[PDB]
């Protein structure tokens, strides 16, 4: 059980670290949600004016 | 005399190790499924990107 303590400690560290990267984990896949937002008019309005 | 208290210490160590092993059992699957939900958020968020 002692060794398996480290077995699971490494796994939990892996999960918690991949979950501590992406914000800790998810805004590496959201924060440009702001981009999918702003570029709405960053592109269309940039061409909306000229159209 | 060394026997009695050394056996006491080993019983205490066994109990503590059982506690910590049972603790470590859960959080691994916990982070498994919570990172899984992170992916799901990305999984269902294939829309974005």
């Amino acid at each position: 059980y002692h060794a398996h303590n480290k077995n699971r400690k490494q796994e939990i560290d892996r999960y918690l670290r991949t979950i501590s990267s992406k914000k800790a984990k998810i805004d590496l896949m959201k924060l440009k949600i702001l981009q999918h937002c702003k570029e709405f008019n960053a592109r269309n309005s940039a061409l909306k004016k000229e159209k | 005399a060394l026997y009695q208290l050394i056996t006491e210490k080993l019983d205490y160590s066994l109990k503590v190790l059982q506690e910590k092993f049972h603790e470590n059992n859960s959080m691994c699957d916990e982070l498994k499924r919570k990172e899984n939900n992170f992916k799901n958020r990305l999984k269902q968020l294939t829309k974005d990107y």
